[PDB]
DNA sequence: TCTGGCCTGTCTTACACAGTGATGCAAATCAAGTGTGAAGCCAGACAAAAACC
DNA sequence: CCTGTCTTACACAGTGATACAGCCCTTAACAAAAACC
DNA sequence: GGTTTTTGTTAAGGGCTGTATCACTGTGTAAGACAGG
């Protein structure tokens, strides 16, 4: 052992063709295995022996892929540090960068092979497939429209197949914990959430869109029980929207929104009609996917479902409602929209078959007046509800401070100082800095009972008192529904009594309230007083970063060329989605 | 050494001879600092600063 | 596998003499190195061997400053490597911190001998707000402009000491002596470039000092014990001063840099003793103001504009002059020249 | 055709909030001692839980 | 003819992916240095 | 001086390693045509 090695060589010269003859005579070759036995059976015969086996002090190129990936480092910069730690403490505790290019081939789309029963109707079968240009052969001759966009994208099934496997181990242990057995097959059902948004500006000194997939839960059939064997802790994370394309064009660009996402949907649609069958911990099972689109904001959805623009009079993505019908019957409507009603409208619109003016068209139509192109579910979220609130209680405080009960009219001054004295006095009373522009948090601090005890110091007449102080305990009782993550569980009662609390909370604005009609309403008020508990039963629920990741990605991770920064930043936003890495970074609980 | 260490190995002796078969010095060492241990902090001063030297 | 078990205890028990744990390590390691699989027996030999992977604080400090990471993100690649392997590889962020105190100006003692003429003798002196006591009221001219700079002195104590290391090793490769102290005399560059638009969607200026080559005197002789190898790299231009000021604002310039020029000025008179290796040793100091570059040697040394006739910050010559006569000329201007000149 | 009020829409100012290095307190931790126990390994003839004709 | 400000122009810093340079290892068979009697 | 171990050489090619190299733009800087007095 003090020897070096050539000596080391030459003075077991002896043993090494004794062993390497006992080797191939029944072990076959693998010289190192069997080494690795030998020499392990001698430790534990005298610690060292399971860090021997861990090089433990040498870390996983997936581990080294999710530091580097989830601290931005570029590859030279992670190389300085992988060489400057190895020349320091003498050992390779980072891996190279090969390794990590390895490691990343695994987790990015195209790696695990898979099969569509029946093959999906017009998707290659080819299961080798990556990254792939989003434009999806749009033509490009000077004669065709003009292309002033990049993109790339994954294929949409091959992206859920990646996304699967790198959740295998959170769907094993899940079914483990549900006291099932590892190799059950029997046919999993994936609930997936579709979103699109645009990323507003990515100009260094150009708009991007953004369109990913969450896997919301996977349930499996056990029975006549579909037992929840996975459920995303965190849906509104940008850990888990899952990255498909990413294109360089602006959301309002409907012509290259189409072009883009079209392929996409033909995917999805086909996916729709098929079983994925696939190899998890050596036995195949069998999966059936639900697609709801729903990370659509209100301008996306009217734009992707032929809707008119957010100015229009039919306010509601959900209901054939107007503004003035949604301010005169506060309550009573149903969710009627559904994708197949507006492509029906959209054909009544362009053949206009009842020879009728463009505005009794349009009202047979109620705004339908292009072609949808993606199915989406239009939802609202728990902000916006505190907020049509919030903007309906502020303008009841100002003209219950002018007596508007009792005064028909008022100047434009007269209104100006009524709200100047509530936001001196809310600035005095409350510490609350008035705002002239609506926003969240404001909401969720004057929707409280502290800040009508503080206006009702203003208001002299006390059945006013009575009235503001029963109107705020209705909103309060309605609250905990549109904000709780399962009302269902955590607050029943509130939920089974939301119906007749907003229909009492109507009533009493209706009542004693009168002034406070003037024939305009709000999308989120309308959705709050009508849709919410359509949409608890549809959903189960309610209850500004994504630019920055698309801008960093593409300054500190990205070739500098327009057509690989692209799927560069794509491949990182993958990876920095993948469940099997964020593991790796929360070692420590 | 903490005071208190070099205080438990002075004393190992006293309560070991009491008691053939830590805990003693522990509570004798417990209740009367809550209540001289001045050498201790000298030679941990002293030896603090040779380990600082020591490069 | 407990046939070839014995029989290698039999092989072992022959000469070796029973220690067949080093034996099996031996036999692993040269099996590994035959597949050509050097890491893998390289990362045993160093488990084996025991020998401990911790990197000094220092080290870590340096690999965050060098890959410009964040302390939140150094903190998270922190804290899943000591997760993951068990072992505190890197050092926690106060331990970074605790070892930048050292690499930055303010940490070490010295003395100017004589003391420096209206330089304070505090050697415990750090960051210090660019203005230098600049009157900020709304009455005084608007201070439109922020600065941070060091203690000229202060930031030369600091980056010799950083150099240590290599002036040592320096006078060693010259066949001197570790502990010699006779009088070192440093060449100081002095650079100030304006960094054009800093703003993100605004102009800065950079003061800096590149410490050029180090002599020792040993006989009649200045024994060369260091010389920067890359002059002109950002590695060891040393910033000094920073300000958000435009290059062409004089008035927030003089108010700046003025603090800075009185300090060097000062430092021109007097000899630093510096505790190196355990042994006080003296500096001279020698000030070279020459990255400058032409607009901002103009601008500072009272000239005129660079589409002036006056074509030579070097000479008196006139375009028309140096285009009529071309190769004699001498370099006659000076610091002096000009001011008297302004005069 | 023409002034006046309503309309779709493009512009504007606005306001939360993501993250920076530093901060500060709570909670580990380390370091000598010394009576314990403890989880895996030690050999050899031979037969069951788990898969090949 | 000028001092000077805007104008467009042109190297270059670094991105991830990738060809290229290279010391270690194998066979067997020698021999020089070294170190014990 | 003998005799054993330790170490090195020779050759022709192969394999993981660390690195210079790739193609590639946006961006800051400064040349400089040109504007304005
Ligand atoms: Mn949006
Ligand atoms: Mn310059
Ligand atoms: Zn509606
Ligand atoms: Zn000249």
């Amino acid at each position: 052992l003090s020897l070096t090695r050539r000596a080391q060589k030459h003075r077991l010269r002896e043993l090494k063709i004794q062993v390497k003859e006992f080797a191939d005579k029944e072990e076959g070759g693998d010289v190192k295995a069997v080494c690795l036995t030998l020499f392990l059976l001698a430790l534990r015969a005298r610690r060292q022996a399971d860090e021997l086996e861990a090089i433990g002090s040498g870390l996983q190129p997936a581990v080294c892929l999710a530091i580097r990936v989830n601290t931005f480092l570029s590859c030279s910069q992670y190389h300085k540090m992988y060489r400057t730690v190895k020349a320091i403490t003498g050992r390779q505790i980072f891996q190279p960068l090969h390794a990590l290019r390895n490691a990343e081939k695994v987790l990015l789309p195209g790696y695990h092979p898979f099969e569509w029963q029946p093959p999906l109707k017009n998707v290659s079968s080819r299961t080798d497939v990556g990254i792939i240009d989003g434009l999806s052969g749009l033509a490009s001759s000077v004669d065709e429209y003009p292309v002033d966009t990049i993109a790339k994208r994954f294929r949409y099934d091959s992206a859920l197949v990646s996304a699967l496997m790198d959740m295998e181990e959170d769907i094993l242990e899940g079914m483990r914990s549900q006291d099932l057995d590892d190799y059950l097959n029997g046919p999993f059902t994936v609930v997936v959430k579709e979103s699109c948004d645009g990323m507003g500006d990515v100009s260094e000194k150009e708009k991007a869109v953004r369109f990913s997939f969450t896997v919301m839960r996977i349930t499996i059939e056990h029975g006549s029980q579909n037992v929840k064997v996975f459920e995303e802790p965190k849906p509104n994370s940008e850990l888990c929207c899952k990255p498909l394309c990413l294109m360089l064009a602006d959301e309002s660009d409907h012509e290259t929104l189409t072009a883009i996402l079209s392929p996409l949907i033909a995917e999805r649609e086909a996916m729709k009609s098929s079983e994925l069958t696939l190899e998890m911990g050596g036995i195949p099972r069998t999966f059936k996917f639900i697609f709801r689109g729903t990370g659509y904001d209100e301008k996306l959805v009217r734009e992707v479902e032929g809707l008119e623009a957010s100015g229009s009079v039919y306010i509601c993505t959900l209901c054939d409602t107007t503004r003035l019908e949604a301010s005169q019957n506060l309550v009573f409507h149903s969710i009627t929209r559904s994708h197949a009603e507006n492509l029906q409208r959209y054909e009544v619109w362009r053949s206009n078959p009842y020879h009728e003016s463009v505005e009794e068209l349009r009202d047979r139509v109620k705004g339908v007046s292009a072609k949808p192109f993606i199915e989406t579910v239009p939802s609202i979220d728990a902000l916006h509800c505190d907020i049509g609130n919030a903007a309906e209680f502020y303008k009841i405080f100002q003209l219950e401070i002018g007596e508007v009960y009792k005064h028909p009219n008022a100047s434009k001054e007269e209104r100006k100082r009524w709200q100047a004295t509530l936001d001196k006095h809310l600035r005095k009373r409350m510490n609350l800095k008035p705002i002239m522009r609506m926003n969240g948090n404001f909401a969720r601090k004057l929707m409280t009972q502290e800040t009508v005890d503080a206006v009702c110091e203003l208001i002299p007449s006390e059945e006013r008192h009575e009235a503001l102080r029963e109107l705020m305990d209705l909103y309060l009782k309605m609250k905990p529904v549109w904000r709780s993550s399962c009302p269902a569980k955590e607050c029943p009662e509130s939920l089974c009594q939301y119906s007749f609390n907003s229909q009492r909370f109507a009533e009493l604005l209706s009542t004693k309230f009168k002034y406070r009609y003037e024939g305009k309403i709000t999308n989120y008020f309308h959705k709050t007083l009508a849709h919410v508990p359509e949409i608890i039963e549809r959903d189960g629920s309610i209850g500004q970063s994504g630019n920055k990741l698309f801008r960093r990605f593409r300054k500190m991770n990205a070739r500098q060329s327009k057509c690989y920064e692209m799927e560069d930043v794509l491949k990182h936003h993958w990876l920095y989605t993948s469940k099997y890495l964020q593991k790796f970074m929360n070692a420590h609980n | 050494p903490s005071a208190f260490f070099l205080f438990c190995s002075e004393y190992r002796p006293k309560i070991k001879g009491e008691h053939p078969g830590g805990d003693v010095a522990k509570k004798l060492g417990e209740m009367w600092n809550n209540t001289d241990k001045q050498p201790y902090e000298k030679k941990a001063a002293k030896l603090k600063e040779k380990y600082e030297k020591d490069i | 596998l407990r046939e070839l078990k014995i029989q290698v205890k039999e092989f072992a028990d022959k000469e070796e003499g029973g220690d067949v744990k080093a034996v099996c390590l031996t036999l692993f390691l040269l099996a590994l190195r035959a597949r050509n699989e050097h890491r893998q027996a390289d990362e045993l030999e160093a488990i084996m061997q025991g020998r401990g992977s911790g990197l000094q604080p220092a080290v870590c400090l340096a690999i965050r400053v060098n890959t410009f990471l964040s302390c939140s993100q150094y903190h998270k690649m922190y804290r899943t490597v000591k997760a993951i392997t068990g072992r505190q590889i890197f050092q926690p962020l106060h331990a970074l911190r605790n070892a930048e105190k050292v690499l930055l100006p303010g940490y070490h003692p010295f003395e100017w001998q004589p003391p420096l003429k209206n330089v304070s003798s505090r050697t415990d002196v750090g960051i210090i707000d660019g203005l230098s006591g600049l009157a900020s009221s709304v009455d005084e001219y608007p201070v439109d402009t922020i600065a941070k700079r060091f203690r000229y002195d202060s930031a030369l104590v600091s980056a010799l000491m950083d150099m240590e290391e290599d002036i040592l090793e320096g006078m060693r490769s010259q066949d001197l002596d570790d502990y010699l102290n006779g009088p070192f005399t440093v060449v100081v560059k002095e650079s100030c470039d304006g960094m054009g638009d800093v703003s993100e969607k605004e102009k800065a200026v950079r003061f800096s000092f590149t410490v050029m080559r180090i002599t020792i005197e040993h006989g009649s002789q200045n024994v060369k014990v260091f010389e920067e190898p890359k002059p002109n790299s950002e590695l060891c231009c040393k910033p000094l001063c920073l300000m958000l000021a435009d290059e062409s604002d004089h008035e927030t310039l003089t108010a700046i840099l003025s603090p800075l020029i009185a300090e060097r000025e000062a430092m021109k008179s007097s000899e630093l003793t510096l505790e190196m290796g355990g042994i006080p040793r003296t500096f001279k100091f020698i000030f070279r103001g020459t990255g400058y570059d032409e607009k901002l040697v103009r601008e500072v040394e009272g000239l005129e504009a660079s589409g002036s006739v006056y074509i030579c910050t070097l000479c008196d010559t006139t375009r028309l002059e140096a285009s009529q006569n071309l190769v004699f000329h001498s370099i006659t201007r000076s610091h002096a020249e000009n001011l008297q000149r302004y005069e």
